[PDB]
RNA sequence: GAUGUCAUACUUAUC
């Protein structure tokens, strides 16, 4: 389950705080 | 129904199996049964849709140390514990210039993800398995 | 078959010293092994170049010989 | 009496012609000579085997005829095939009716046309030299590339678009290149973007 | 040390592609790919002998990224 | 692949 919510997440809303 | 028996270019029968020729119809009906014929037959995205997206502002707490990241994250209430990754600054919304470092992202569900740039070749590790820690109890991730 | 290992020359003993005194059971099959990897590997360590003058070429004294000839 | 194979190889000049049946043959120096020659060709293959050079194609499947592009720019292959397909699906009754009152005028395309395909559209054939034999599986071996260049379909099979633009162009073994340096078989080979011009060198290598 | 093992192809890949896909690296001298007589269809892995020790090193080295139909095409030393 | 019996088919503008 972990790795099918990792690999179904956004990795371009980059947000830099 | 014989899989074996086959037209030639030259208007004769051949035997695939056996590989003999025939000229007349009447001489492969008569070559099916025989010694060598006979020999020769018994030889032969619902995920990623249904993720809630309102993005609230993380606070992270970064710190130098020597031998890591306090991420205060609220409560998600799943199972699902928040993923980190190492991705490159090539890929953006914009495409700025200039842009030749990467980027540690650590994502959830509920949250939006949260990034540090990384100016240093090779400092950490990355991995998920090998190097971070969440307490449920507390809500607390941190990574190193 | 007996008459087909009569006939196409099998079962006929032939002896390849280059590698290592192996054993070859067809003329025709020992000219297909003779153009091969397990040749071409055999000839390496001697460091003759895989040519066409070293194909017929079976004792490695003459193998040599052939290759300082030319 | 008979030499062996190394003795024949060491006293003929050109031991690549060399067999190892020329030894048991009555003159092994001169038919040494005589294989070794600058206009000789070859003896055929079939001599030592026992298929008679024609049966070995038996089950293979071969199409009927290949038509040339002057005879079949014609229209005569078109109108024989319909006249076939016309006269298979005659009985014997229609094929005895139509010997007492033919019916004449069955293609009758042109006269002239045939002079001008077999005169002003006369192609030259393929031909080849006189040394190149004939074999068995001459037919099928038509395998027997450079350096620097790609075909259609390996650059299909690879998903490498050509283009002029030698920034997608290469391969993309090209960073491996670029961090690696050439490659040390190919001295004179010379890649775009790394020792060449990227829009002049559009043709993704050169042998200079 | 001449010869590397190239593995991950797909069985519609031909040798004289495998040879061209070669050739770009370094000339090949022998090209061996095993397939089964019985069926006609290659067994997804190749041999590339080459004339030296250090072409096939570096066409080992310099085929790390390379993809045919969608496979990536693993090269290692043999 | 060879042998010896049988049948089919083909070639030489053969008669």
């Amino acid at each position: 389950k972990e790795r099918v919510a990792y690999a179904q997440i956004d990795w371009h809303d980059f947000v830099v705080v | 129904k014989d899989p074996y028996f086959m037209k030639n270019h030259l208007g004769s029968y051949e035997c695939k199996l056996c590989l003999t020729l025939h000229n007349n119809e009447g001489s492969y009906l008569a070559h099916t049964q025989g010694k060598k014929h006979q020999t020769n037959l018994a030889r032969r995205v619902e995920v990623k849709k249904f993720v809630k997206i309102g993005r609230p502002g993380y606070k992270v707490t970064k710190q130098r140390d020597s031998e890591l990241f306090q991420i205060d994250y609220p409560e998600i209430a799943e199972g699902i514990m928040p993923r980190h990754r190492f991705m490159s600054a090539y890929e953006q919304r914009i495409e700025p210039p200039d842009r030749r470092w990467q980027y540690l992202l650590m994502a959830a569900e509920p949250y939006e993800t949260i990034a540090f740039k990384v100016p240093s070749r090779e400092i950490d590790k990355a991995e998920g398995k090998f190097w971070t820690h969440w307490n449920r109890e507390t809500k607390q991730f941190f990574l190193q | 078959p007996y008459w087909l290992y009569k006939l196409h020359g099998l079962n006929i003993n032939y002896n390849c010293e280059i590698c290592g005194n192996y054993t070859y059971r067809g003329p025709k099959a020992f000219q297909r092994h003779f153009a091969e990897w397990r040749h071409a590997h055999g000839m390496r360590c001697l460091g003759i170049p895989n040519t066409a003058h070293f194909a017929n070429v079976t004792q490695i004294e003459d193998a040599v010989s052939l290759w300082a000839k030319l | 009496n008979r030499f062996t194979v190394a003795e024949l190889k060491q006293l003929v000049a050109r031991p690549d012609v060399v067999e190892m049946h020329d030894v048991t043959a009555q003159d092994p120096k001169l038919l040494v000579h005589l294989k070794a020659t600058r206009n000789s060709v070859p003896v055929p293959r079939h001599w030592c085997f026992k298929r008679k050079y024609l049966q070995g194609k038996r089950g293979i499947e071969k199409p009927p005829f290949e038509l040339p592009d002057f005879i079949k720019r014609t229209g005569i292959q078109e109108m024989r095939e319909a006249l076939q397909e016309k006269e298979e699906q005659k009985t014997m009754k229609s094929k005895m009716r139509e010997k007492v009152r033919p019916k004449m005028g069955k293609i009758d395309i042109d006269y002239q046309k045939l002079h001008d395909a077999f005169f002003k559209w006369q192609t030259k054939p393929k031909l080849t030299i006189h040394g190149d034999l004939y074999y068995e599986g001459k037919e099928f071996e038509t395998r027997l590339k450079k350096p620097g260049d790609l075909s259609d379909e390996l650059r299909i099979s690879l998903g490498m678009p050509v283009g002029p633009n030698a920034h997608k162009v290469p391969p993309p073994w090209l960073i491996a290149m670029q961090r690696y340096g050439p490659p040390p078989s190919y001295p004179n080979l010379k890649i775009p973007g790394l020792n060449s011009p990227i829009p002049e060198s559009c043709s993704f290598g050169y042998h200079a | 040390d001449a010869t590397v093992y190239v593995g991950g192809l797909d069985e519609k890949v031909s040798e004289p592609l495998l040879w061209e896909l070669f050739l770009q690296a370094g000339p090949v001298v022998n090209t061996h790919m095993p397939k089964d007589r019985v069926t006609g269809q290659h067994q997804g892995y190749g041999f590339v002998e080459f004339l030296s020790e250090e072409d096939a090193d570096y066409a080992i080295k310099i085929m790390n990224m390379i993809k045919l139909y969608g496979k990536p095409i693993r090269v290692n030393k043999a």
